[PDB]
């Protein structure tokens, strides 16, 4: 219900503003993951 | 859930200090609305209906509770006993006869469904307006 | 012309202290010296809406409210 | 009870509002109470200072 | 001449990544099922004199 | 260029051998459509619907 310009208000495709990284990398076991720190002294 | 929970009126002089437009149920400054399901078909048909002869049935849930009758232009609903758009008449009257050339080989000759029919002071005032 | 001088003296002095007051939006002299203008008129009913519009920027001041007041 | 279908927007169109209004921020939400400590004033020669 | 298309070659072939794009649209498809856009079989003449006179 | 002219066939042109600079002419276009597609999208927001000063 009329939100600003970047949601609908406009067609400015900019640079800068592009869908890249959009997967975001999951800190797994090896690392220092919270399920390994739940329980570490 | 039970039918008494909804059956029961609501005791009161109807406040009568608003009037009958304000005192009216709605959800929108305009009126209760709701969508639904409804099929197209009988829609769209009893649409052409009322566009074509001017009656058909009254759709709703609850003004009366008891509801099986047309609404628009009352008497020429009987006077065609209650057809329809897509039914074969009972009779063909005023029908309208257009001629046919379809052999699409003359020229200037050919008038298939894109042919003319058979049949085919105010200047005064017009020019004191403008 | 004398209400045409009139209202254009008005209109130039609304003028340039909505362009102050839309310049500068944190201190609040021009708002009240613009609103004790029109309190010169002594009858108004716009005055209460510039004391109403200048008490947002700035309610945690004493001299606007009791000016007002 | 009617019929609400939708047009089909054409992908062949710039926007066609002129997006360049620019207007003063309104009243903002309600000033709530202030609700501080009571103010206390020094002196006459600790302002000075 | 020889030696650097060997290089843009290299640098082809070098850089190969698989194409990790994950869903696939057409873009014509999208155009057709809208009642502005229609489909004729034409000259090929007509369709760049067509597409020169529109950017004109 | 240097291949039509091995033998007794001549130094002048003649030379019509046209899908190889047609091929790189068109992976330049591969690439360069949603970039300049972007471009005048933006030229028309920027023509069509004002500019934005102090915006983004
Ligand atoms: O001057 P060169 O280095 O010897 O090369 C030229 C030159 O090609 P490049 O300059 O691109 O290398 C000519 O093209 P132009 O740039 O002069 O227009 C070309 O003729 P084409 O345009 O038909 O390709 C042909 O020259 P020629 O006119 O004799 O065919 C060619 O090689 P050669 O001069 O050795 O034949």
């Amino acid at each position: 219900k009329g939100e600003g310009d970047l949601s609908q208000l406009s067609k400015q495709y900019s640079s800068r503003d592009l869908p890249s990284h959009t997967k975001i990398k999951y800190r797994q076991t090896t690392q220092d993951a919270p399920e390994e720190v739940r329980n570490r002294d | 859930p039970t039918y008494e929970t909804m059956f029961a009126p609501e005791f009161g002089p109807e406040n009568p200090f608003r009037t009958q437009q304000m005192a009216a149920p709605r959800n929108m400054l305009s009126g209760y609305a709701e969508p639904a399901h409804i099929n197209d078909f009988m829609f769209e048909q009893q649409r052409r209906t009322f566009a074509t002869y001017g009656y058909a049935l009254d759709p709703s849930l609850d003004n009366h509770q008891v509801s099986a009758k047309y609404i628009g232009s009352v008497e020429e609903a009987e006077k065609n006993q209650g057809l329809t758009v897509f039914e074969t008449g009972q009779k063909k009257t005023e029908k309208r006869k257009k001629f046919k050339e379809n052999d699409a080989s003359n020229i200037d000759g050919f008038l298939g469904p894109w042919a003319k029919y058979v049949d085919e002071e105010e200047q005064k005032e017009l020019d004191e307006i403008t | 012309t004398d209400e045409e001088e009139l209202n254009d003296y008005k209109l130039r002095k609304r003028k340039t202290f909505e362009d102050n007051i839309r310049k500068n939006r944190t201190v609040i002299s021009n708002w009240i010296k613009y609103a004790q203008w029109e309190e010169s008129l002594k009858e108004i009913q716009r005055a209460r809406s510039i004391y109403e519009r200048a008490l947002d920027v700035d309610y945690r001041n004493i001299t606007l409210w009791l000016k007002y007041a | 009870v009617i019929r609400m279908v939708e047009m089909q927007k054409d992908p062949m169109e710039p926007p066609r509002f002129k997006i360049n209004k620019k207007i003063p921020r309104g009243p903002p939400s309600p000033p709530a109470p202030v609700m501080h400590s009571p103010s206390r004033k020094m002196t006459v020669k600790e302002q000075q200072e | 001449s020889y030696q650097k298309l060997l290089k843009y070659y290299v640098l082809n072939a070098l850089k190969h990544r698989p194409p990790k794009a994950q869903k696939k649209r057409y873009l014509f498809r999208s155009f057709k099922a809208t009642k502005f856009f229609q489909s004729t079989k034409l000259d090929w003449v007509e369709v760049g004199l067509q597409v020169c006179r529109q950017g004109y | 260029y240097y291949r039509f002219n091995t033998g007794p066939v001549g130094k002048g042109p003649g030379c019509g051998f046209w899908a190889a600079g047609w091929r790189v002419w068109l992976f330049f276009m591969r690439g360069i459509t949603p970039l300049l597609e972007r471009w005048l999208g933006n030229l028309l927001a920027r023509q069509f619907e004002g500019r934005h000063s102090k915006g983004v």
